């Protein structure tokens, strides 16, 4: 038998309790980075390692810009939640 | 070991792109989300997924979509991908007219409820808020 | 840059 | 040049959100058993997420609950890897 | 890229082993947890971590311990490992005398509060319940 | 088997 909650992966754009950020022209930070890393690494890396690179990209390369000081200079870290039981490759 | 990824199909890629919300919700337009939905579409097309783009779905429309998708036959599919682009809260994704529990959405595809996906990877990509906390960062 |  | 204050955290949960976690009174808990086993076996061969992935499959396939209480009998458990890490982790 | 793991030390390994709880909590003794704590001690010892075993800590002792550890100088340590073995709830760990917010414990080691661990992997291994739901499984 |  296997758990009914097994083999799920939830790739969250942000940590629990936190805002998620989106750029009006480029799109959201997470999806930008996700597509970029997938495009570059989907035929070389396992999915968890791809998402880890998505994490470092969003964390290091993005910072919020706002005229509102409350929403300015903010950061974001994505949140990988894996209930997977095997490694995932897209090839 | 690794998930069997050489089924006839790679699987579905369901992209739910909510940009515009009813004025009763008071929620603002999510400018830039079309850029996301299009980039996702291209990325997963190249990964050989059967991509389905959905735009501005109500809370009721999302549920029935995910339910109908769960009652499809994924027998010759390697995996399942769902991407959610909308406003959110912790455990909540927003339809154009109101909130939807993420659990209710994901529960459709549990091993005992979606038999044709049992033992196969079910990926949910969520681009939404999970609360109202701000990360101020560190040098 | 906006929030969700 | 900043990084999020929530970055570089990894939370290895014994069970999925909202669920019970199981422990054998003589063998120990299912999760810690498997974690130590997989670490002992793979810490010099695999990246930490892949080790934890094998921990997931061990707990999921090799354990099923035994209880005199019928409500708690023949139940399963899946661990929950929550990663806010920005790099790969190797113990060597 | 990969985390820099060739600092002089690998880091601390804090194992908090709660087996016996105050009568006010109604929590049962966690038989078998000693086997866990010893197995963890050997496993992470072999990984060259500075293992520190703590037994039956109160809610106040856990907080004060994690605070003291976070105010240590981790400058020549590669990482930090904390293992929690006790009763729990969603987001909650139990000291022998009551519940502790997991957030409160982990917040001590945030990038801006623990500078000597900034950029280093902070691993929290939790063996506790996260609610009262049961997985009935599927074949 | 017990629960936590």
């Amino acid at each position: 038998k296997i758990p009914v909650e097994a083999d799920f992966l939830y790739a969250y754009s942000t940590a629990p309790g936190y805002y998620s950020w989106r750029n009006s022209k480029d799109g959201s930070w997470f999806i930008q980075s996700l597509c970029a890393m997938l495009k570059q690494y989907a035929d070389k890396l396992e999915f968890m390692h791809i998402l880890t690179r998505v994490n470092r990209k969003v964390a290091t390369e993005f910072e919020s810009f706002s005229f509102d000081a409350t929403f300015h200079a903010k950061k974001q870290i994505p949140c990988i939640v894996s209930m997977l039981t095997k490694e995932l490759y897209f090839y | 070991n690794s998930y069997k990824m050489d089924y006839p199909e790679m699987g579905l890629c369901i992209i739910i792109n909510n940009k515009n919300f009813h004025k009763s919700t008071g929620m603002t337009s999510r400018s830039g989300t079309d850029v996301d939905a299009a980039n996702l579409r291209e990325t997963f097309r190249n990964l050989k997924y059967e991509v389905r783009n959905k735009n501005d779905l109500t809370r009721e429309e999302i549920v029935e979509l995910m339910r109908d998708v769960s009652k499809e036959d994924h027998s010759k599919r390697s995996s399942f991908v769902c991407v959610l682009l909308s406003h959110g809260e912790e455990g909540i994704i927003f339809g154009t007219n109101g909130p939807v529990d993420l659990k209710k959405i994901t529960n459709f595809f549990r091993g005992d409820r979606c038999r044709s996906l049992t033992g196969k990877p079910k990926l949910f990509i969520i681009q939404a808020c999970r609360g109202t906390e701000l990360d101020c960062g560190i040098e | 840059d906006e929030v969700x």
